[PDB]
């Protein structure tokens, strides 16, 4: 079975409208391989949001790979 | 100078312009401008007082000239007539 | 060869020495971008040639008249003289004649070889060259464009720009022209300097 | 003259105000010994006042019916010393300050923790960037031409 | 490349086989072909009126009948009566002049826009080409080019007339030419451009 999602260290762009980092960029940490996981992509950011958090989970259709 | 001549001449010229000059443009721009609300006309939406009157619109004129058109161009005729009839004695007006 | 404007200082990396007149002088990093470098290379030649011409035609008439073989005003008064045409006509002629030649020069900077063709007589053009150094008609005696001659041109142009700046500043404080200022310095060298000018 | 105003060198109210101020100072001066320090200070103030009125008179300012100088800022070439030239100086200095600030922020953003360099200044780096404000109008113009000054709207985000 | 500006690239929507295309369109107002055709027609219509108007501005002034501006002054006088070649016009009354002009021109210009052929819209035939010159298409296109060129040169001349009239109130076109010929080195645009 092929591994899903981008590889670790990839730079990605966020497409979720209600997210703090919308239209920004982050780094992929890991991808969960369980088919039942709804939001499997873990992304880390340089700047913290209003709650002081700097990491978040996203679905495969909410992130775009930037080269 | 003579109102009974000026008004008649102005009305005649306005009616000629209406019936023979700008008829096609008016009757083709009118077909594309029908008031509507939410994709339906006012009478189709429920307004019983918005029905378009049918008796006064028909005519035996070859092109469809009717009473409403008569009044529309006659009003222009009288307005222009009294404009010329006013800036003759003494009128410095636009 | 590539010298140093300040013995003991390191040269910039982008001034490797492929241009005439390179001496590693760019402390304020104007020419870090490659395109800025080309633009400034052209601008240096243009401002320098204009300064050379201005200094020559600004100094020679003064000494000619002071010798006694001519009666002409100072450079700061020649614009207030009597000529066959008014100043406005001369300015308009200048503007019209220069829009054409300056846009012609601009079109060659934008893309070399674009405006080499003669517009009217469709039989003459400029052979391949380098921007800022054309040839053909502009080199009547057909001299040799060696690296030595380009350095000799650049050195005199850079000198002339400072000379013109000096003339402009010296006229706004003394008000007597360059040669009078030089002879005043040569009269009493220790009592005629810029310090005595302001005091 | 302009707008019904009068040059300050020919205004009677201006001279009246000068005389009133000088008389008010002299009344205080007449309370101390001639060689005492307060007398010298008051005399220096009087000389300064006279110099101020003379310079205002001979610098071409205009005075109203109240007898006070008024400034003209419509573009008239007889009054550029009032607004236009100092305005050019203000713009030049402000552009220098802003340009060196932006260049420091750009030069420092490439590190591991850029914020640490914003509460503690790297003076060695700043002393190489400060002199470059001398030619900010050229650098900013060239940066604008090449598309290095502005960020595209699509790329803006936290 | 662009013929109007040597060394400049041609526009994408231009470079076609048009009567007068030199690749000049800095603002790109002709991106839509449906706008481009009507712009061609409008250009022809402005050109023809300007070409027809230039002699109508140059002849009466040269015949000592008053410049093109003073000829409109009698309409501003309450008792003003029109004159033509020195002969008073019996029907010079302003109201009828303003009436019959509107009444006739409205019909004459309403007729011309009922046509639907775009190619024939710019260049009709029939009673407008009595001698006939469309027999040879090559010479036809050559004449089209030699017509559009003179039309642009005439529009430039009319704008020059308006601006020179605004610069020297009360004067005429040929009067300015006479003044220029009198003192070439002192009477130029320099005085207006640099005002005193
Ligand atoms: C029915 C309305 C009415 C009446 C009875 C008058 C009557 C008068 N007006 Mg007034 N006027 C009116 C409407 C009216 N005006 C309107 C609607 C306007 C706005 C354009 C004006 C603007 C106006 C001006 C600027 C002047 C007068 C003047 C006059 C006087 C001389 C006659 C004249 O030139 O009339 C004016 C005739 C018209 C405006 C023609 C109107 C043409 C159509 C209907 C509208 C415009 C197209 C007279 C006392 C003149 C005067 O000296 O008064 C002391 C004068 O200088 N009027
Ligand atoms: C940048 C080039 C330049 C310009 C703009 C001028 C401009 C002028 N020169 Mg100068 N001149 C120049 C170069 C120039 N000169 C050079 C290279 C020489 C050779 C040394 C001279 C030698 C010269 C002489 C001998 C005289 C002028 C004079 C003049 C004046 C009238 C002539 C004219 O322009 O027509 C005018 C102010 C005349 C004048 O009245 O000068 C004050 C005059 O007598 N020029
Ligand atoms: C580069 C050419 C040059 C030369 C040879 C001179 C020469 C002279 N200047 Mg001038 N000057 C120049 C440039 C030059 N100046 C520049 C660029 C400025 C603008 C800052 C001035 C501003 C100026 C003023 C305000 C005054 C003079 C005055 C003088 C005279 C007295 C000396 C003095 O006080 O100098 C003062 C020097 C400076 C203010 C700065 C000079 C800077 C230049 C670039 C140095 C050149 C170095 C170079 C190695 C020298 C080569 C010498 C020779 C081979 C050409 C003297 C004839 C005085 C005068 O009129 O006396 C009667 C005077 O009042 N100059
Ligand atoms: C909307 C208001 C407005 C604006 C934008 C301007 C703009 C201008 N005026 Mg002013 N002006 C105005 C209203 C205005 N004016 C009014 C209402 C009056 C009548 C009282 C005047 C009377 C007036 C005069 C008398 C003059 C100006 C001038 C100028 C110019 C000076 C610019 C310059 O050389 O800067 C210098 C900047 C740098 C060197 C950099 C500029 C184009 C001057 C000029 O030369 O205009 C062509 C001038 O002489 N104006
Ligand atoms: C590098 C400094 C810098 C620069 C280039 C800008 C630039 C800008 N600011 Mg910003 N700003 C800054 C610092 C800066 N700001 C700081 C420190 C604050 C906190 C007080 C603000 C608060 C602020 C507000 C509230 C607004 C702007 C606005 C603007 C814009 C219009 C100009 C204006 O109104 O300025 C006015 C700004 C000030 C008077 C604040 C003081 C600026 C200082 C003097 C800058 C230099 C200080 C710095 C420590 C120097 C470091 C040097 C380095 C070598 C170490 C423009 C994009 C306006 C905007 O959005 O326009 C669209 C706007 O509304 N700024
Ligand atoms: C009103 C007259 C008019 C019109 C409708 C057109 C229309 C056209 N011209 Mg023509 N042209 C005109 C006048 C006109 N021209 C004049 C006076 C000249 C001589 C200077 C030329 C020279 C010319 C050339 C060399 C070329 C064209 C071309 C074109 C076509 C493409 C450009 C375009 O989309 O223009 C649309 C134009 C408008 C919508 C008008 C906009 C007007 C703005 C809003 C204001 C302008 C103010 C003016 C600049 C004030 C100063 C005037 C002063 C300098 C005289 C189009 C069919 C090109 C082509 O391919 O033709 C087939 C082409 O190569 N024209
Ligand atoms: C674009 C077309 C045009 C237009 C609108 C005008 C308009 C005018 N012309 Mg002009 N004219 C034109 C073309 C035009 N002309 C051309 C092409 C020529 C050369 C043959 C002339 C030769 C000409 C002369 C010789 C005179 C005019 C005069 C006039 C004026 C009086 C017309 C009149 O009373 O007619 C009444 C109706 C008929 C003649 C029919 C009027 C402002 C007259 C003028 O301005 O007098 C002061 C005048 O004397 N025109
Ligand atoms: C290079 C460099 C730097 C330095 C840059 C410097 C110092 C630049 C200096 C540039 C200067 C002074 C340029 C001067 C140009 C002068 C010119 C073109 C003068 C032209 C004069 C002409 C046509 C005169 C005509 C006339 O006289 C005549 C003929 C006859 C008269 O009747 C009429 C007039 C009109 C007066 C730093 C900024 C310091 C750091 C960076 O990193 C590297
Ligand atoms: C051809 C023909 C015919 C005939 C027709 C006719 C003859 C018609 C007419 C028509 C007409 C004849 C119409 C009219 C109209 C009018 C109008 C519509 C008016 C209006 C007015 C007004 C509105 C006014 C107002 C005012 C006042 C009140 C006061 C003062 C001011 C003013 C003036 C403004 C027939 C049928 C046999 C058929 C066949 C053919
Ligand atoms: C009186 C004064 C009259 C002045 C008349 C002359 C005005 C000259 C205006 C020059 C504008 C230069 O900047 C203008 O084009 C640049 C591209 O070349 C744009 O730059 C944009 O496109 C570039 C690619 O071409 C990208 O690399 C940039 O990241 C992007 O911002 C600027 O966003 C725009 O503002
Ligand atoms: C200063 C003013 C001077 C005026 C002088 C008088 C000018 C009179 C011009 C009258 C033109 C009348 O036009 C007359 O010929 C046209 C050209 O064949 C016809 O037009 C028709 O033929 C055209 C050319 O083939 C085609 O576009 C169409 O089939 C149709 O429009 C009109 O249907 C006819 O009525």
């Amino acid at each position: 079975p092929p591994p899903i999602g981008p590889k670790r260290g990839t730079k990605v762009k966020i497409l979720r409208r209600e997210s703090y980092w919308y239209n920004g960029t982050g780094s992929v940490v890991t991808v969960d391989q369980d088919p039942n996981t709804r939001y499997p992509v873990v992304v880390r950011f340089a700047k913290v949001n209003y709650a002081g958090v700097s990491t978040n989970n996203y679905a495969l259709d909410e992130i775009k790979e930037v080269v | 100078l003579e109102p009974s001549v000026v008004i008649s001449l102005s009305t005649g010229l306005s009616l000629v312009l209406g019936r023979f000059v700008f008829f096609n443009f008016q009757r083709e721009n009118v077909a594309k401008q029908v008031p509507a609300q939410n994709g339906k006309t006012h009478f189709d939406a429920g307004d019983v007082r918005a029905k378009e009157f049918a008796g006064i619109l028909k005519s035996n004129d070859p092109v469809g000239f009717n009473i409403v058109d008569v009044l529309a161009w006659g009003s222009i005729g009288h307005i222009v007539a009294y404009y010329i009839l006013a800036t003759t004695s003494n009128g410095y007006d636009p | 060869a590539k010298g140093a404007w300040l013995p003991g200082l390191a040269s910039p990396a982008y001034l490797d020495g492929s241009l005439a007149g390179d001496n590693g002088f760019d402390p304020l990093a104007l020419a870090a971008d490659p395109e800025d470098l080309r633009w400034f290379v052209q601008a240096e030649l243009v401002n320098g040639r204009w300064a050379m011409l201005g200094v020559a035609g600004m100094l020679i008439p003064e000494v000619l008249t002071k010798g006694g073989l001519l009666n002409a005003p100072e450079w700061y008064d020649a614009g207030k003289g009597e000529y066959f045409a008014s100043s406005s006509t001369l300015f308009v002629i200048e503007f019209i004649l220069f829009h054409y030649v300056e846009i012609r020069r601009w079109q060659d900077i934008k893309n070399p070889g674009s405006v080499n063709q003669d517009p009217i007589f469709k039989s003459y053009s400029l052979p391949a060259h380098e921007c800022g150094y054309p040839g053909s008609v502009f080199n009547p005696l057909n001299f040799a464009p060696t690296l030595e001659n380009k350095e000799k041109e650049l050195a005199n142009g850079r000198l002339a720009m400072l000379a013109f700046l000096g003339f402009l500043v010296q006229h706004n404080v003394t008000g007597k022209g360059p040669f009078e200022n030089l002879q005043q310095h040569l009269a009493d060298p220790w009592h005629n300097t810029i310090i005595q000018t302001f005091s | 003259d302009i707008a019904g105003l009068t040059p300050c060198k020919d205004s009677k109210a201006f001279a009246k105000r000068e005389k009133q101020s000088v008389k008010k100072l002299t009344s205080s001066l007449k309370k101390y010994a001639p060689d005492s320090a307060p007398a010298l200070a008051i005399q220096a103030t009087i000389d300064k006042t006279k110099r101020r009125f003379e310079n205002y008179g001979k610098f071409g300012l205009l005075c109203g019916s109240d007898g006070l100088p008024h400034l003209i800022v419509s573009g008239d070439q007889r009054h550029w010393g009032e607004f236009i030239t100092p305005g050019v100086l203000f713009l030049y200095i402000a552009g220098w300050i802003g340009w060196v600030g932006r260049s420091y922020l750009i030069a420092v953003s490439g590190e591991k923790k850029p914020a640490m360099r914003e509460i503690i200044i790297d003076v060695e780096l700043a002393s190489k960037i400060i002199p470059r404000g001398f030619i900010w109008p050229v650098a900013a113009y060239r940066e604008w031409i090449n598309g290095d000054l502005v960020v595209d709207d699509a790329d803006i985000g936290y | 490349s662009a013929e109007w500006f040597p060394g400049q690239p041609r526009p994408a929507h231009l470079d076609g086989s048009s009567p007068g295309d030199f690749g000049f369109d800095p603002l790109g107002l002709a991106t839509v072909p449906a706008n481009f055709e009507r712009f061609k027609e409008s250009e022809i219509y402005h050109c023809r009126w300007a070409m027809l108007a230039v002699p109508g501005v140059l002849l009466p002034e040269a015949l000592g009948l008053g410049n093109w501006v003073k000829a409109q002054e009698w309409a501003a006088i309450p008792g003003g009566q029109a004159t033509y070649l020195g002969n008073p016009v019996p029907w010079g009354n302003l109201p009828t002049i303003l009436a019959i002009e509107f009444l006739a021109i409205a019909f004459a210009e309403q007729q011309r826009t009922m046509e639907k052929d775009p190619e024939k819209k710019k260049y009709p035939g029939g009673a407008f080409d009595p001698l006939g010159f469309s027999k040879d298409p090559v010479k036809f296109e050559e004449l089209k080019l030699k017509e559009i060129k003179n039309g642009r040169l005439a529009m430039l001349a009319f704008v020059g007339f308006v601006v020179q009239q605004s610069a020297y109130p009360g004067t005429g076109p040929l009067e300015n030419l006479g003044s220029h010929l009198a003192d070439p080195w002192h009477n130029n645009i320099g005085d207006i451009v640099i005002p005193r």
